[PDB]
């Protein structure tokens, strides 16, 4: 229960571009499909289509 | 002259309000406020921007 265990936390990804006020989501670019395996191990695709504006 | 004499007194008026305005030492409106989130929920992820022109 130390607060350095692995279970404690998980993993941070970052995104590289510093979208301003003014960027809006393009209708073109409204899809960010996440790829992950559950932690029991089951396979998951999140297709999460965003709204553009 | 004496017209401009005050608009110049003025114009140096607005620049001291900007300079000036503070929330705490947060100074507000000198362009340094640039567009900040306030979170307003319990999860992550609900802030909205908030944005201070000069």
């Amino acid at each position: 229960m130390r607060s350095d265990n692995r279970m404690m936390g998980g993993t941070s990804y970052v995104a590289a571009e510093g979208k301003d006020k003014d960027w809006k989501v393009q209708a073109g670019a409204n899809d960010i499909t996440f790829t992950l395996k559950d932690i029991d191990g089951n396979d998951q695709t999140i297709t999460v289509n965003a709204k553009e504006g | 002259v004496a017209i401009q004499e005050e608009i110049t007194a003025l114009n140096d008026e607005l620049n001291r309000i900007a300079e000036t305005t503070s929330f705490g030492g947060n100074k507000l409106l000198n362009g340094t406020f640039s567009t900040k989130s306030f979170q307003i929920g319990a999860d992550n992820g609900e802030a909205v921007m908030l944005t201070l022109k000069d």
